[PDB]
DNA sequence: TGCCAGAGAATGTCGGGGAGCCGAGGAGAGATAGCT
RNA sequence: UCGUAACAGCCGAGGUUGUGAAUUGCUUUCAAAAAUUUUGAAAAGCAAUUCACAAUAAGGAUUAUUCCGUUGUGAAAACAUUCAAGGCGGGGCAACUCGCCUU
DNA sequence: AGCTATCTCTCCTCGGCTCCCCGACATTCTCTGGCATCCTTCC
C-alpha cells in the first residue's frame, strides 16, 4: 500500500526539434594516384529538422482596404473552387469585388439557391452568359476564386519567392509553454510556436526566450508530458525543496501537461490513465469537463494550476532531481 | 545569370531569369518576335481573331522544328521544356 | 466498506485496473514475489 | 524574507580547492540559490581565463550551467552609474566594488555575501556586507 | 539604414592625445551617436582607472556624461552566454572580444567599428567588423 | 509624480527613470516651458542635427509644453502669449478648445505632437545648442 | 483668482469563456456481381 | 508451433504561392470634357481565362549522371551506413543488373 | 436461376472551428474644484 501510493509515473519524452544530419554520399577520391568512387561524410554543419514545420496549404498575403485588419494579425488569400458550398456569406470572403457582384447577381437570378446556382451546370451557364451579370461588360470565364482569410500565418522562407508564401503551423507542433516571473510577483504565460524554436536552436540558444518583452525573468518552460507540483493554498511557497520524502499528499498534488494553446495549458493528474466516464458535451457530465481536460485542479479548491505550479524533473525510475551539496561539486569537477 | 565555375549550372542567387524574356530598364521584352509573328500569321490563316499570348510560341517552334530550321535559343527552350514532362514509363506487371 | 461501482450505461468497456497507470507497478510486484514453487504449482506440473 | 547576493570571491572559493573549508562554505552558500550581478559573472570569467588558464569553451559551458541551475543572475540596472557616483561620496572602496554594490542595491538585495569588502557595516542603510567565512 | 556599435579602443583613441588624426576619426565617429555594449563601458572604466591613473570620481562623471548625451548604451542581452558559446565554435577570438561581438549582434547591430579584429571579416552573416581608422 | 522625483534626486539618481518597466529606452523628459520641434509629416528626422538653418517653417513648427496629466501632454505654439478668444462653456467656442491648449498641432494637420516631437534646448539669448565636434572634444578635454 | 490636475462622459477595441455549428472516422443497411 | 512483416528503391501527373505576358473586369484617386449631374484618360489595390517559368517542407553539401532535411540513440551539436578479391554463368545493341563456385 | 461477401448509402457522436456576448480598458474631449480667518510688531 505504501509503495503503491508513493509512486510517480515516469513519462518518456522526445522533444526533437533539430538534430545533426548524417549524409554519406559517394564521389571520386584520389588514393595512391588512382581515382575511385567511395562514400564520404558531409563536411560542415548540417541541421535536420525533426518536426513537420508547417501545413501543406500555401496562402498569399493581400491588402484589402475595405476590411478592418486587427493589430498583430495577417490577411491572406488562397484559390478555391466554386461550388455549392458558397452562400451570400461566403461571397463576402472573395477578394475580387467584381466577381462578388457578378456572382451575387447570378445567384439572385436563380432564387439565391447555391445548390442549383453553383452546380457545375450552373457554373457553365454563368460562364457562357457572363455578359448579363457584368453590366454587359465582357469578362473572362470563372472557375476558381481567391477567397481571403484572417489569421496568424508566417512566411515559408527568405531566399527567393519563399517570402511570398504564407503557411501555418502543423497540428501537434505546439510543444512549448513559457511561464515568466516579474519582480512584482505576477506570472505571465506564453506559447512559443515552433519556427522560433528552430531559429533559436539553430542560433545555439535555448528553446524558450529567457525573458519576454515585459522584461520578466523566465520561470520555466513546459512541454507535453512533464510533471508540475501544485502547492496547498495555505502553503504558499517559492521552491519548497524537500523533494526526497514527498508524502502521499505531495505526490497526489502532481499534475501533467497535455495540450498547450494560446495562453492555456491543460493538465491531468499524473496517475490518471483512463477516465471513468468520457465527457459528453450533450449531457455535460463526466469525470473531466469539456475536452476531458482541466486548467484547474480536480479538488474542491479548484485553483488554477499555472498560478502556483512548480516544475519537477523526474528520471526514468520515478525519482525527483534537485540540486544538492554534491551536484555542484561535480559541476565544478567536470571543469578542472 | 547562371553560375558555371563553382555551382555548375545553378541559377545565380536571388535571380529568377526567363529565357524568352529580356529586361531593359525594368522593361520586359519578348525574345522570339519573328516566330511570334509567324504564329500570328498562322492563327490569322486559321481564322482565330488576334492578341494571343506571347508564350504560346513554344508550340509553333515544336511543330516547325519537325520540318524546318529554328534558332539555337529556340532549340534550348524546346529542350528545357522537354525536360519538364518526361512522361510515364510503365514497368513490368501491367498491361494498360 | 464502500466499493467502487459503475452504472450500467457507463460500464461498457470499463476496467478497474485500466484507469490508473499504477496497476502496472502492482502487476510487477505481484509477479515478482511469486516463487518458482508458485508458478509450477499453479501450472499443475505436479497434477499427474 | 530578505534577498541575498554574492561576490566573485564566493564563486572563486567554490571552484578553487586550495582551502577545502572555505570551499565547503562557498558551496553551502550556493546551495540556497543566491542572486548575482552580471559584473560578478564577467569578473569570474576573466579570472578563470587569466588565473586558472582554462580555455574559452569550458569556461562558457561552466558559466551557462551555473546560471541555468545554481544561481540567479540579476538584470543590469540603468541607474548603476549615477548611484555609483552617489555611493562614492560616503564610502571609499574600489570602483569595481562600488559598481557591484550599486547593482546589488538597485535590485533590492539586502545581504552581500563577500569576503574582501570589510564586512559588517551597512551600506546606505539598504544593504549590509557579511563575511560568511568568519 | 543600419546600426553601428563601437569598441573600447575607439573611446580610448578619442581620449588619448598622441594620435591626433585617430582622435579625429574617433570624434566624428561619435558625432553619429553610436551604440555601446555595457562590456566596453566597463572595460573603458577599468582602463581609465588602471592605465591613465585618473581618479574614480572623474571616471564616473565622464562616463555618466558620455552615456547621457554622446552614446546610446545597449541593454545587456540575456542570451549573451549561449550565443557567445555558439560563435566561439568557429571564430578564434578572445573571450572578451567574442562576448562583445555576441551581445552586439544580439542587439541587431549591423556594423561594428574597432581595430582589434579582422577588418571586413563577417561574423555569422550578421555583423561586419570595420576598421574606421584605415 | 513629485514623490518619485524627490526620492530619485535624494538618492543621487536623475529625476526621470532611464528605463520604464515596459522595457523601452528613455528618449526624453519634458518640463513646463520646454521647447520641442515637430517635423513635417513627409520628412523623417532621426539624426538630422543641423539646428542653425532655422527658416520660417522650422521655427513656426516649435511648440512649448504647458501642462501635463497622466499620459496627456499639452502644447502651445511657442509664439502664442494670449489667446484671441478664451474657451467658454455656453457658446463652446475658443481659439484652443476647452483646455485652451491642444495635445496636437494647431494647424490643419492635427498630428499628435508627442509621437514625433524632438526636444530642443536653448540658451538665454534664444540660440539653439546642439552637439558639435568641438563640444565632444571639450567634454573630455576638461577631465584631462 | 485663473488655471492645473484629475474626475467625468462617449466611444471603440479586445480577452475570454460559453453557444452553436460542423468536418470526420465509423457503424447499420442494402443493391449487387462473383460465385454455386 | 512460432515467425514476415518491416525497411527500402526507380518513376508520374496535378495543385498552391510567385514572376512575366495576351485579353477583359471591380473599386479608389487630380481632372481632360459636357451643360449640380455624367462621360473619362492614367495610375494603385484586387482578380478572372490561357501560356511560359521559379519554388514546393527552413536550409546545407557536391560535380557523382551522389545527395542530406518529418526514424532511432543521446550532449560528445556526437552518431547509425559500405567493406578484398577470381572465375563461372543468365539477361540487356548498350549503360548495367542478377545468381553460383573458391580464400 | 439462387446464395453471398465485398462494395456502397446513409446516420451518428467526437475534435475542431467559428459566433457571441460581456465586461474591462484605452483614447478624446469636457467639467470641476481648490484651506479659511488673524491680532499686534510694523514703520
Ligand atoms: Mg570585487
Ligand atoms: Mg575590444
Amino acid at each position: 500500500k505504501h509503495n503503491l501510493e508513493s509512486i510517480i509515473v515516469s513519462f518518456k519524452q522526445n522533444l526533437r526539434v533539430i538534430n545533426k544530419a548524417t549524409n554519406y554520399y559517394e564521389k571520386y577520391v584520389e588514393k595512391d594516384g588512382t581515382k575511385n568512387k567511395e562514400r564520404v561524410e558531409q563536411a560542415g554543419t548540417n541541421w535536420a529538422i525533426r518536426k513537420p514545420m508547417h501545413k501543406d496549404t500555401v496562402s498569399g498575403k493581400v491588402d484589402l482596404p475595405w476590411v478592418k485588419v486587427p493589430k498583430g494579425k495577417i490577411l491572406t488569400a488562397t484559390r478555391k473552387s466554386l461550388d455549392s458550398s458558397f452562400d451570400l456569406k461566403s461571397i463576402g470572403s472573395i477578394t475580387d469585388t467584381g466577381i462578388q457582384k457578378i456572382l451575387k447577381n447570378y445567384l439572385a437570378f436563380k432564387d439565391g439557391n447555391p445548390e442549383l446556382a453553383f452546380s457545375p451546370e450552373g457554373i457553365d451557364d454563368l460562364n457562357k452568359n457572363i455578359e448579363k451579370y457584368n453590366d454587359g461588360k465582357p469578362h473572362q470565364p470563372i472557375n476558381k476564386v481567391r477567397v481571403f482569410e484572417l489569421g496568424s500565418k508566417f512566411q515559408v522562407g527568405q531566399t527567393g519567392n519563399k517570402k511570398g508564401k504564407y503557411v501555418e503551423a502543423a497540428k501537434g507542433t505546439n510543444l512549448f509553454f513559457a511561464v515568466y516571473e516579474d519582480e512584482k510577483g505576477k506570472r505571465s504565460y506564453e506559447t512559443i510556436p515552433l519556427n522560433e524554436v528552430i531559429e533559436r536552436q539553430k542560433q545555439g540558444l535555448t528553446s524558450v526566450p529567457l525573458e519576454n518583452e515585459k522584461g520578466s525573468r523566465l520561470l520555466f518552460d513546459l512541454s507535453p508530458n512533464d510533471l508540475v507540483y501544485v502547492p496547498e493554498i495555505d502553503e504558499n511557497i517559492d521552491s519548497n525543496f524537500v523533494f526526497s520524502n514527498l508524502n502521499k499528499e505531495k505526490i497526489s498534488r502532481i499534475y501533467k501537461v497535455e495540450k498547450t494553446s494560446g495562453t492555456e495549458c491543460y493538465f491531468v493528474r499524473q496517475d490518471i490513465a483512463y477516465l471513468i466516464k468520457q465527457y459528453d458535451a450533450k449531457t455535460k457530465i463526466g469525470e473531466l469537463e469539456s475536452q476531458n481536460k482541466l486548467q484547474v485542479t480536480m479538488t474542491d479548491d479548484r485553483i488554477r494550476i499555472t498560478d502556483t505550479c512548480v516544475k519537477i524533473n523526474c528520471d526514468r525510475l520515478g525519482n525527483i532531481n534537485f540540486i544538492t551539496k554534491e551536484k555542484i561539486k561535480q559541476i565544478f569537477n567536470e571543469f578542472r | 545569370q547562371i553560375d558555371f565555375e563553382k555551382r555548375l549550372g545553378k541559377f545565380k542567387v536571388e535571380t529568377e531569369p526567363k529565357l524568352v524574356w529580356k529586361n531593359t530598364d525594368g522593361q520586359f521584352s519578348f525574345l522570339f518576335q519573328n516566330s511570334f509573328n509567324e504564329m500570328l500569321e498562322d492563327f490569322k490563316a486559321a481564322g482565330q481573331e488576334l492578341k494571343i499570348p506571347y508564350d504560346w510560341t513554344i508550340y509553333h517552334l515544336r511543330k516547325k522544328a519537325i520540318s524546318q530550321k529554328i534558332e539555337k535559343e529556340e532549340l534550348a527552350w524546346i529542350l528545357l521544356n522537354f525536360n519538364h514532362k518526361r512522361g510515364y514509363y510503365q514497368l513490368r506487371g501491367e498491361d494498360f | 466498506k464502500f466499493l467502487p461501482t459503475v452504472p450500467i450505461e457507463f460500464s461498457k468497456g470499463f476496467s478497474k485496473k485500466r484507469i490508473d497507470h499504477r496497476h502496472h507497478a502492482l502487476d510487477a510486484l505481484v509477479i515478482a514475489c511469486a516463487t518458482t514453487d508458485h508458478v509450477n504449482l499453479l501450472n499443475n506440473q505436479s497434477a499427474k | 524574507l530578505d534577498k541575498i547576493a554574492i561576490d566573485t570571491n564566493i564563486l572563486l572559493y567554490a571552484y578553487d580547492n586550495r582551502d577545502l573549508d572555505k570551499q565547503d562554505r562557498a558551496v553551502e552558500i550556493l546551495l540556497k540559490k543566491p542572486f548575482v550581478t552580471q559584473l560578478v559573472v564577467f569578473e569570474f570569467i576573466k579570472v578563470l581565463e587569466r588565473r586558472f588558464k582554462m580555455d574559452k569553451k569550458e569556461i562558457t559551458k561552466l558559466t551557462i550551467k551555473l546560471l541555468k541551475e545554481v544561481i540567479i543572475p540579476l538584470s543590469l540596472h540603468r541607474d548603476i552609474y549615477n548611484y555609483s557616483q552617489f555611493l562614492l561620496q560616503r564610502y571609499n572602496f574600489g570602483l569595481s566594488d562600488i559598481l557591484v554594490l550599486s547593482d546589488s542595491i538597485l535590485n533590492n538585495c539586502t545581504i552581500l555575501l563577500s569576503e574582501d569588502m570589510c564586512n559588517g557595516m551597512i551600506v546606505d542603510k539598504k544593504l549590509k556586507i557579511v563575511n560568511p567565512f568568519l
